């Protein structure tokens, strides 16, 4: 089909859009993580090595946050206005993932304990259900 | 619209600045035998025959090109090769030896006069218990006399011993492509008026650069890449005179160069599977190697220089150019390699001029030597065979690198003068508009999306 | 424990090839004697008194 | 200008060298400590 009717598509290729037109295309930065003793033996192998580290590390967050497999991911976890206090048609409307990223750099380790926590309550919980029947 | 939740986006566009280590990729062409290569392209991976670019339309990015660390490990990267390429050739250990030399006097012009001598000495054979007597042409920028047919020595018996470079190898330069891992990204700036510093408002990405050629020389780059509107002067700082100047040009300039000596090669067993190659008699006349230049070109090139250079002096400033100051020779002239042979022109004939606020040729003579030292190096030499035949060359001028001379006040002049010296500054040439990023495909936001229990 | 060489050596170097130097003893500038270590009694008697308890 | 217990700990030897230069020589002095060297079979 004609899918979304983009004028083009890649790499990287919605970084100057707005955050709602960006996140229509996520499959295209996702897929290309991965693969996309003379002088040059070594630079060949240690850069293999460190990206597999990197996506694997990447991989795990998404696992422990109860999100694994998933492009878009709902959690349980209230947003702050300390965070911001910006409306939600001035963020998904008016601004790009890049400056979205400076904005929320310094609160980024803090909310990701709590998306953590979350999920530890979540499986305890959903074992004491289980157990009950 | 005030029970927002925290959702999770993975693949999101968003990149940081980094630096990590890029690997090489040759041209398939260059397979077809011609593995007799100081670059190595063995071992480069094959490049894809149709490259991929990617246009970030509403990117505005941040470059500087004087803080680059791909300049670093291009640098590191061809030291490493020319020193591995090195390795399976003689050791020119036992051509430490005391020679008895005298004057080249047979059919030379006035301006060869004591540049050349005839050598004679003791050499080993095959065989360890006896010894031959034999002879070779050194040129007198080699050899030191010691204290008729006074004793001489190479110039480099008291700091290390030289490498006789192995004769099948070419020294030609071969395009070279640098590509990121994965998970990294190159950027590009397409900005026609860049000036290697500030913010590019025209970007996009790529996975490998375009081919750049390894030319090594001073005062002069060669075979580069030409800007596409107007000489672009580029520098760290332009008030401060210590920073050196990059000139790109607009057009090219040519340039014919030539050793017009009918030379002959001569080899001599020193021991077993080992040969030197020494330099024989010369069939003909003896005359001095030259370079030439159009005079109406450089002069018009000059003048477009000028009218560029005076946006950061003024209009009433008087711009004039002189020849080197001092220092070592591979500093003071125009080196560079022409198919085997490393030339030293004395380029004083083109920068003498001065320009107000308001057919023929230039010859340069040149030099010839064969124990070289690249890298400003110490300790580490290198010996060049003799190449039979004569020899000629063409290229183009593509840039300049100039210095400025602290004056008193404004004087109303400015006086620039050419220096090379550093190699780093020939790749900063060539890599000015990439950088490197890495990605960062983890994101948060605000939504009304709520997880299901 | 204080150890010492009490002889004022001088270097020399002598060059036995093309860059490489095999560096010599020249002659000693005054008096010749032993080189030794020093040890206090006491605390030593105290330590070997606690190893043999 | 030796002690009574540094005697014979040290010797003065000579020996001929290698120079820069393939062809020549040079004569060369050192000391050494008795506990380097070896006699072999009046210096
Ligand atoms: C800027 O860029 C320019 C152009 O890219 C560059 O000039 C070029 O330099 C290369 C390298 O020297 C030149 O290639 C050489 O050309 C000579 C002359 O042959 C020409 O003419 C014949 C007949 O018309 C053509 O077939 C040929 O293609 C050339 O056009 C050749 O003789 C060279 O071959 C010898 O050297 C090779 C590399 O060492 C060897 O692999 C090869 O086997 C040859 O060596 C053998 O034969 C020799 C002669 O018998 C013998 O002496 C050897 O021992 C061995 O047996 C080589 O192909 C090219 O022609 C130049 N281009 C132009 C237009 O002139 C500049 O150098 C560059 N600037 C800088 C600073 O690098
Ligand atoms: C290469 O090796 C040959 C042989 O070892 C060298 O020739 C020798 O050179 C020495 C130096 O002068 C000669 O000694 C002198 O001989 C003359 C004539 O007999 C004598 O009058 C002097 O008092 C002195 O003894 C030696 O004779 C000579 N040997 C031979 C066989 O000719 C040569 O110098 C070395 N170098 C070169 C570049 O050839
Ligand atoms: C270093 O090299 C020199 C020179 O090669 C050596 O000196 C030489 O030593 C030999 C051994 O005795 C001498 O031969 C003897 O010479 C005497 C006196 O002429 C003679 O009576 C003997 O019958 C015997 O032939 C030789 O002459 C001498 N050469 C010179 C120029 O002095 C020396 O031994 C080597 N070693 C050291 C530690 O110096
Ligand atoms: C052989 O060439 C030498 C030079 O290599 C001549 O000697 C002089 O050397 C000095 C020092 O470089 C120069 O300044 C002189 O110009 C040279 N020539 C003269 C005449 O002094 C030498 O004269 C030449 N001829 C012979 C027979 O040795
Ligand atoms: C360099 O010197 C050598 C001699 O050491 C010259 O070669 C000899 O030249 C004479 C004179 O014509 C001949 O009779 C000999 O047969 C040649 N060979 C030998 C081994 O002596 C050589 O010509 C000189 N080269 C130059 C450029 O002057
Ligand atoms: C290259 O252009 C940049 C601007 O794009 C120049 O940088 C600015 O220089 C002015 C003064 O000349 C400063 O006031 C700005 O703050 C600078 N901006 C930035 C982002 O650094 C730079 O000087 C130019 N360089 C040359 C050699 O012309
Ligand atoms: C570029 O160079 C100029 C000239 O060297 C620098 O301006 C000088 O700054 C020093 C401070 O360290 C002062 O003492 C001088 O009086 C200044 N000279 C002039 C002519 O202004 C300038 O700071 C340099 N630019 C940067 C970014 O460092
Ligand atoms: C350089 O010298 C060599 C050797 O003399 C020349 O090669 C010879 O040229 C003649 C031309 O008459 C041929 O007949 C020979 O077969 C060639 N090879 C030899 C003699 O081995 C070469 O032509 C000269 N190059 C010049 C003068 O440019
Ligand atoms: C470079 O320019 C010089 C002159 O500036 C050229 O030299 C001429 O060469 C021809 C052919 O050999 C001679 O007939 C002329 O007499 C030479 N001019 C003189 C001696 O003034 C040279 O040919 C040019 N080419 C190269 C490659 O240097
Ligand atoms: C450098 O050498 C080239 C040789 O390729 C010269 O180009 C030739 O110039 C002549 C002029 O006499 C023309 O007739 C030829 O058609 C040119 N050849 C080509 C392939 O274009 C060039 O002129 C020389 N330049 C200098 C400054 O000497
Ligand atoms: C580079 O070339 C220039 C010009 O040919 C040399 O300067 C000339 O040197 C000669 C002596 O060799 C003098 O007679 C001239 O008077 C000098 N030119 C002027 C304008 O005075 C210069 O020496 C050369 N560079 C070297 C040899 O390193
Ligand atoms: C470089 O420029 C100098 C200075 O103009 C030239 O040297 C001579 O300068 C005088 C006056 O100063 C003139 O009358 C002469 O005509 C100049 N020389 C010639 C050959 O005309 C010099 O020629 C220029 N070229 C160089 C140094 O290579
Ligand atoms: C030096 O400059 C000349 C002239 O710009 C270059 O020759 C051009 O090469 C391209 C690519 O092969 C051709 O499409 C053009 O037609 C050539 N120009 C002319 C006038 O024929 C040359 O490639 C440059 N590089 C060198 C000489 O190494
Ligand atoms: C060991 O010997 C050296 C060399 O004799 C002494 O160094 C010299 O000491 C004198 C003291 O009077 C200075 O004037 C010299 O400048 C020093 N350097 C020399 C002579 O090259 C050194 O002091 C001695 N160390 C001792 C005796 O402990
Ligand atoms: C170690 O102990 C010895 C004695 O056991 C010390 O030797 C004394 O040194 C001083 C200073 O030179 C002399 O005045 C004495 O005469 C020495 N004692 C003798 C000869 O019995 C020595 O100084 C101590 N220190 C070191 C580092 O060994
Ligand atoms: C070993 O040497 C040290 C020197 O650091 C001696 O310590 C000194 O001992 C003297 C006793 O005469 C005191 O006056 C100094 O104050 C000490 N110096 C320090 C820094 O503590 C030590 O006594 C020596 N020991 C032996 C066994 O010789
Ligand atoms: C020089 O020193 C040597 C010892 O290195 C003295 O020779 C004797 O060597 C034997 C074997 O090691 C020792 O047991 C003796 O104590 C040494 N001395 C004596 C007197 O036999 C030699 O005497 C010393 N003097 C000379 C002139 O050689
Ligand atoms: C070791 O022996 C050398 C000689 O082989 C001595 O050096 C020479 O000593 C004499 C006597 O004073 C001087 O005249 C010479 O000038 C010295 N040098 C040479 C090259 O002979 C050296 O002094 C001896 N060393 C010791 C510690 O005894
Ligand atoms: C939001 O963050 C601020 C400080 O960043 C904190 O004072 C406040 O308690 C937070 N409110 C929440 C987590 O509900
Ligand atoms: C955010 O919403 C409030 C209430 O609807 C409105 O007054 C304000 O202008 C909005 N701000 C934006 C859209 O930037
Ligand atoms: C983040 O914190 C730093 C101090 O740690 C502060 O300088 C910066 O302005 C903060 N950024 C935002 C977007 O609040
Ligand atoms: C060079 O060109 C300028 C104008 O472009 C002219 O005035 C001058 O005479 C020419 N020749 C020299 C040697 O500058
Ligand atoms: C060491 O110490 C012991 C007791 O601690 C004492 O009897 C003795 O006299 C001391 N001296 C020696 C040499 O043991």
């Amino acid at each position: 089909a004609v899918g979304i009717g983009a004028v083009f598509l890649g790499f990287l290729g919605a970084a100057g859009s707005t955050m709602g037109a960006a996140s229509m295309t996520l499959t295209v930065q996702a897929r290309n993580l991965l693969s996309g003793l003379t002088v040059w033996g070594i630079k060949q192998l240690q850069a293999r090595v460190l990206a597999v580290e990197r996506y694997l590390r990447d991989q795990q967050l998404l696992g422990i946050w109860g999100c694994s497999g998933k492009l878009i991911c709902c959690t349980n976890v209230p947003w702050n206005s300390s965070w911001s206090n910006r409306n939600l048609s001035e963020i998904w409307d008016n601004m790009t993932w890049l400056q979205w990223d400076k904005e929320i750099s310094n609160y980024t380790q803090i909310i990701y304990g709590l998306l953590e926590e979350s999920q530890n309550q979540q499986e305890k919980n959903e074992q004491d259900l289980l157990a009950l029947d | 619209a005030e029970n927002l939740w925290v959702t999770v986006y993975y693949g999101v566009p968003v990149w940081k600045d980094a630096e990590t280590t890029l690997f090489c990729a040759s041209d398939a062409k260059a397979y077809e035998t011609e593995k007799h290569n100081v670059w190595a392209t063995h071992a480069c991976v094959p490049t894809d025959p149709n490259p991929q670019e990617i246009h970030l339309e509403n990117v505005t990015e941040e470059f500087n090109m004087w803080k680059n660390n791909m300049v670093e490990q291009m640098h590191t990267d061809i030291i490493s090769l020319w020193d591995q390429s090195l390795k399976p050739c003689v050791k020119l250990t036992p051509l430490c030896v005391t020679l008895q030399c005298t004057n080249v006097t047979n059919n030379i012009t006035d301006d060869m006069r004591g540049e050349l001598k005839n050598c004679s000495f003791n050499m080993t054979t095959e065989l360890r218990d006896k010894k031959q007597k034999v002879y070779s042409l050194f040129y007198r920028l080699d050899v030191v006399q010691i204290n008729s047919n006074k004793e001489y020595r190479l110039i480099n018996c008291n700091t290390s011993a030289c490498t006789q470079a192995c004769p099948k190898v070419s020294f030609e330069p071969i395009p070279i492509h640098y590509c990121a891992p994965a998970g990294f990204a190159i950027l590009k700036c397409k900005d026609k008026k860049f000036n290697g510093t500030g913010p590019c408002p025209s970007v996009s990405t790529v996975q490998c650069t375009h081919g750049i050629k390894p030319v090594v020389s001073t005062q002069l780059l060669l075979n580069g890449s030409l800007a596409e509107e107007e000489v672009m002067i580029r520098s760290e700082n332009i008030t401060n005179n210590a920073k050196n100047i990059l000139v790109q040009f607009n057009t090219p300039v040519q340039i014919n160069c030539t050793r017009p000596n009918n030379n002959t090669r001569k080899s001599i067993r020193i021991g077993p599977g080992q040969a030197f190659y020494a330099t024989g008699d010369i069939i003909g006349d003896i005359r001095q190697a030259h370079c030439n230049v159009s005079k109406a070109t450089w002069n018009e090139t000059l003048g477009k220089v000028v009218k560029q250079l005076r946006k950061h002096f003024g209009n009433n400033t008087i711009i004039r150019f002189a020849n080197s100051s001092g220092g070592d020779l591979e500093v003071t002239t125009h080196s560079f390699n022409c198919g085997g042979e490393f030339f030293y022109c004395n380029t004083s004939g083109l920068f003498n001029s001065t320009w107000i606020s308001n057919n023929d040729s230039i010859t340069l003579p040149c030099r010839i030597k064969q124990i070289i030292n690249m890298w400003q190096r110490i300790g580490q030499c290198m010996y060049a065979p003799p190449i039979q035949g004569v020899i000629r060359c063409v290229s183009n001028i593509t840039g300049l690198i100039l210095t400025r001379d602290g004056g008193s006040t404004n004087s109303t002049t400015e006086t620039f003068r050419p220096g090379g010296g550093d190699m780093r500054d020939n790749w900063r040439s060539e890599l000015y508009k990439y950088k490197v990023v890495k990605i960062e495909p983890l994101g948060v936001a605000p939504t009304r999306c709520k997880r299901r229990v």
